[PDB]
């Protein structure tokens, strides 16, 4: 008549903050670049949308 | 944190020559997060304090029957296959570099000689940080992201479960008086089970008398209610009480930190109509691995010895990297 | 040879948990020329040399920091992925018997306890000398041609290259007088590099002040030219001198010597129309080979456990070599 209660759950490791991956939803990407410009015997850098 | 904390015994599936026993050396859990290899090791035993709570790193407290006893730290050892090299040691927790293995052991020496140990199965097999499988850590190299259990004693972050003790067997606590169970608690919580009609539960903290029972009908156990243990499933809880828990922070938590790596030679390359030859000369294991455009086709193995591998290179371009080394691009000729 | 000779401190990658250090055994050379197995190991300390130039196998001398100093014989080691049988010491050199491995350890202890140990990364699986793979060396045997490095104290025919030492840096020699750099010899040889005005060469046998100037700015190292030192790519070249040279004969040199190598016992022969059956009952791991006439077609096979081989016997006839037993013929029958 002893009986034994077992206990089980799986919450976040403490590693969790430290190791992880984050799973995304990627959506419309924007495009950006510098266009170094030949311009009047000088070298002009450009950033733009 | 350790005048509130105790050492003690708890089950351990292999004690020596694959029997099982109540260790005061029991494996509770192996943590193996940390990419460098580093093994964070959780033991029923407290390392660096003495019985009187005082720390000192020379020395090693453990449950010895009914009451902990002092213990040398040098004594202490931990293996896999062969011997680990032991990183650091505070309370409850073991760091060790292990070699390849598929058991864990940790043990110790009492005050009486005496070797007790705990073999757990655990499958170790560290996997390579970078590009190369190196034996020993370099001064120089690649810095590269790697985990690591911190080697200093102060406990901030990561945490334990701990909760009021569960109980400990004794039979000479109780004696026939004179044909009838007495029940000596000599200054202890005694939680006591006898097959007879009465008073048969408690958990006292006086003297109790069962008429009319015997010794064999009866069960005595040390619990304690004084101190704290860690919520051990090798451990019985507490009947008494109910869910109750407590809380202590532990050494050695993991962090990102950074791993130093070599580089391997630079191997004799020939060129041919839209494909590229090495001839590799690995002095050790190094990975190879190679891409493409919209269509990468990914490809590693690990070369062992010498080899000559031929190489497609597109018009849109190929990207090779020899283990530790900064990839080479290569680009086929208009 | 060895009171004009001296043990030094050098580079070595990994002194312990993969850190890098100044090591007193640090490792210059591992030889892996013999066919038995024996490595041929060079160290930067001194096996069976006391301080005082006199021969003892009990001692070991080592460089302890700025002097060298005395240590025993008994607590040196040499390790890959476990303990190596050493075979013998003499100066800078280790003879090994080692279990494969990916790494090279080797150590000792000083007065004051302290481990001393240097790793680097070595391949060591020793190939197989005849057709047998055995673990212990039997008195009888098949006499097979080897090489070992000899067991002889003796310094005859091999050689290596020693020149006058470099400079053991240390920052104690050099004081603050009282806003100036004073450098205390201490009856040494002391090179000395300011970044000042006046006098920063040398070489200094005698104390030296260098007025208006910082100790940060200054750079101090042990002197030397009365004695010898191994021409040791871990440490630098004297500055002063050129490419000045000399030379020592070294033990332990690789000579041609026969092996014992073990046998086995002849399979249950049986025979079928232009082809023979054999019952192979090996104990350990033994080399079955056979061939053919104008086409050979060499084939080999490890056969570990038991194994029944069905080969074809042409009218040219079949020759097969079963480990280390003479070679049977066989032929078919008109």
């Amino acid at each position: 008549e002893n009986t034994q209660l077992s206990e089980a759950h799986v919450e976040k490791s403490e590693s969790c903050k430290t190791e992880f991956a984050s799973a995304y939803r990627a959506h419309t990407a924007s495009a950006s670049a510098k266009l170094r410009v030949l311009y009047q015997g000088n070298n002009i850098t450009v950033t733009a949308y | 944190v350790y005048k509130a904390t105790r050492p003690y015994l708890a089950h351990c599936p292999d004690c020596g020559e694959g029997h099982s026993c109540h260790s005061p050396v029991a494996l509770e859990r192996i943590r193996n997060e940390a990419t460098d290899g580093t093994l964070k090791i959780q033991v029923s035993l407290q390392i660096g304090i003495k019985t009187d709570d005082s720390h000192d790193w020379t020395k090693l407290r453990y449950m010895d029957n009914h009451m902990p006893a002092d213990a040398e730290r040098a004594g202490l050892f931990v293996r896999t296959s062969a011997p680990c090299t032991i990183t650091g040691t505070m309370g409850h927790f073991i760091l060790a570099r292990c070699p390849k293995g598929e058991t864990l052991t940790v043990g110790f020496t009492d005050s009486r000689k005496i070797s007790h140990s705990c073999t757990h199965p655990f499958h170790h097999d560290p996997p390579v940080i970078g590009r190369e499988k190196f034996h020993s850590r370099p001064q120089h190299g690649k810095e590269l992201p790697c985990s690591t259990y911190v080697q200093s004693t102060a406990a901030t972050t990561e945490e334990i479960e701990v909760h009021m003790p569960p109980d400990t067997p004794d039979r000479t606590l109780m004696s026939q008086q004179s044909g009838n169970v007495k029940i000596t608690v000599n200054g202890q919580t005694v939680r006591y089970k006898c097959n007879c009609g009465g008073s048969n539960e408690g958990l006292t903290t006086t003297d109790k008398v069962i008429n009319n029972c015997k010794v064999d009908q009866c069960h005595a156990a040390v619990t304690n209610h004084k101190k704290w243990q860690y919520n051990s499933p090798l451990v019985p809880r507490n009947a008494e009480l109910g869910d109750r828990k407590g809380k202590i922070h532990i050494p050695f938590p993991l962090a990102n930190v950074t791993c130093r790596v070599p580089k391997a030679r630079n191997p004799t390359v020939t060129y041919g109509k839209n494909q590229v030859i090495m001839l590799l000369y690995p002095d050790h294991p190094t990975l190879l691995s190679y891409r493409n455009g919209e269509e990468p086709n990914y490809q590693e193995e690990w070369v062992m010895h010498k080899k000559e591998v031929v190489l497609t290179v597109p018009t849109e371009g190929l990207e090779v990297t020899w283990g530790n080394n900064e990839p080479y691009k290569y680009w086929p000729q208009l």
